[PDB]
């Protein structure tokens, strides 16, 4: 998972 | 005088625009030029310990 | 007793103002010189974002 | 199993510990080098705005 | 059917996110060049306040 | 929509 | 109202 | 309670 991606 | 659905769309409306609103937050905290170098603030670590936390709160009142 | 009523109050009061002082520090995040021209981190996009996740989710439970 | 009293234990520690830390940040934020300047983004005019939100949406479920 | 537990369960899966999300903000945060050494920014006296401000409202509705 | 609007 | 004020 | 610690 990437800075800014929804978890 | 009240509506529990309004209620409860309004509630949820504002919980969900929350946490999404909240994880850009954290993205773009967790790139902080004061920070780097600090392992414990990069972003995948921290998504995994907030993970953590959910799970075993949500594993209380959840099966 | 528990009064649900004042519940109800202090539950809504805290959510909606949370996510009202998100959208601030969204913004003040947003121009954070760190993240000046990417894409990912403008205003806009983000809030574009937002909005589809909060879609999906209320889709859900309010047809 | 489930208990709804640990429920709204657990909802509400959460809200309000959410809104209190919010509020800390929000502070932290309006003082930040790029914005402490801009009135947009003054803590006092910020709070006025959130708190006439909040009233608009309090309003519409209590009288 | 609009489904109470499915609701609950998104619900209580937000704000324990949310919590959790905002206490490392918080923490990047309290650490910003800006601010260090304010012992009102400082992060254990922030997490004081805010723990009493949790009591208090906690206190009401929770014996 | 610009920074800080509500949304 | 002060930065870091509960509101 | 150190900086990132949950609360």
């Amino acid at each position: 998972v990437e800075p800014g991606d929804d978890f | 005088a009240f509506n529990q659905t309004e209620f409860n769309k309004l509630l949820l409306e504002c919980v969900v625009k929350t946490q999404s609103s909240v994880a850009k937050i954290l993205g773009i905290e967790s790139l902080s030029p004061h920070v780097s170098g600090n392992s414990k603030f990069e972003y995948a670590n921290m998504v995994e310990d907030i993970r953590e936390k959910v799970s075993s709160e949500m594993e209380r009142f959840f099966p």
